[PDB]
């Protein structure tokens, strides 16, 4: 399911702005 | 239809936000500088951390008053080249007034560190609550949804572009409603602006086809934010920033089955690659996505007002994470005085 593929993905905790 | 209509409804808006704009204006031209001093406060305990310095829970021993302090060490925002960004961000945040946007209460500047005292919310962010409870139900996220959707007619109206939504940014107040916190990327500009800045997730296509972009770009990210909130997961995501931007710049997003058509419909319209075609950026502005079918058991006055009833209360009593505790060291010497001459 999509859902398991996101909570198995590196990107489920908190997620950082870039400005390069 | 209802959307490009006038007037009565769409006069008092426009009378708010012009006694908003002279308020606003006020402000931005002459800020508010060096209110506080950092021994005015009792450092309770880290938040948490961003790339420039601790966030802490303090105490203002003259009121007793909560509030929550970044930390922005003068140095490391220099290396990151951010002196402009910063600037912006305090300037605007100073100026700004809203019931669904944090409070700049106080600010300041040492030899070592810049200082951004800002309201407590209880309830933390919604990105931990969103990730425990897994996705909220149309109508929690609907609520939710239309304080951005208001925000962002305010700071739009202003000339401001927000350009960081996303709900890491977005805290849970004690009646449940929401406070936008992080105005690191907003900026004032009429017109077309270019820096590449945002959250990945979020970023507009024409942010990372390098095109030069407007406001439409907050409108586009609250499409995000809504999709994100209602499926539990963002509409285009991967393990690395690259495969997830040719997810974004190829014109594709699958909608889970529990999606009302309404919110299709209101999602297909937000995330659209088109900027000829994408709501709010439209002849009729905000007003497509106000009148929308998905918000038309929306009552926008009562919202603002916070009349209606937060589908969430959080708990107040232990739930604070834990992080090496450290003292600040303020350096004897000015860093970057030149650089951040105004803040
Ligand atoms: C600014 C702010 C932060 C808060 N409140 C809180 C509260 C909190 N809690 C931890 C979990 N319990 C269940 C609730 C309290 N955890 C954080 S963790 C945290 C720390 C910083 C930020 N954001 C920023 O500092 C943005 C302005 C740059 C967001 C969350 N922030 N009120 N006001």
């Amino acid at each position: 399911t999509t859902y398991a593929d996101f909570i198995a993905s590196g990107r489920t905790g908190r997620r950082n702005a870039i400005h390069d | 239809a209802a959307a490009a209509k006038k007037g009565s409804e769409q006069e008092s808006v426009k009378e708010f936000l012009a006694k908003a704009k002279e308020d606003f204006l006020k402000k931005w031209e002459s800020p508010a500088q060096n209110t506080a001093h950092l021994d005015q406060f009792e450092r309770i305990r880290t938040l948490g951390t961003g790339s420039f310095g601790r966030v802490m829970l303090v105490k203002h021993k003259e009121t007793g008053n909560h509030y929550a302090m970044k930390i922005l060490d003068k140095q490391k925002v220099v290396k990151l080249k951010q002196i402009e960004h910063t600037l912006n961000e305090k300037r605007i945040q100073q100026a700004v007034n809203f019931p669904f946007l944090v409070k700049l209460e106080f600010s300041f500047k040492d030899n070592s560190n810049l200082y951004m005292v800002l309201e407590y919310a209880p309830g933390g962010e919604m990105f931990s609550h969103l990730r425990r409870i897994g996705r909220f139900s149309e109508p929690h996220a609907r609520f939710y949804a239309a304080q951005i959707v208001l925000t962002f007619e305010y700071l739009h109206s202003l000339d401001l572009i927000y350009r960081d939504l996303k709900p890491e940014n977005l805290l849970i107040d004690q009646q449940g409603y929401i406070k936008v916190a992080d105005f690191g990327f907003a900026k004032r500009v009429k017109g077309r602006t270019w820096t590449l800045c945002g959250t990945p997730e979020y970023l507009a296509p024409e942010i990372i086809l390098s095109k030069g972009y407007n406001k439409a770009v907050d409108w586009w990210a609250l499409g995000v934010l809504i999709y994100e909130m209602a499926a539990g997961y963002p509409p285009f995501f991967a393990d690395q920033p690259i495969q997830i931007y040719e997810k974004i710049v190829s014109g594709k997003v699958r909608f889970p089955s529990h999606f009302s058509s309404d919110l299709k419909d209101l999602l297909r319209n937000l995330l659209q690659v088109d900027l000829t075609k994408r709501f709010g950026n439209l002849k009729n502005g905000v007003n497509d996505i106000k009148n929308h079918k998905w918000f038309a058991t929306t009552d926008w006055i009562a919202i603002y007002q916070r009349k209606v009833e937060a589908p969430f209360i959080p708990k107040f009593k232990s739930n604070f994470d834990d992080y090496e505790e450290e003292e600040i060291r303020v350096s004897i010497n000015e860093k970057c005085g030149k650089e951040f001459s105004e803040f």
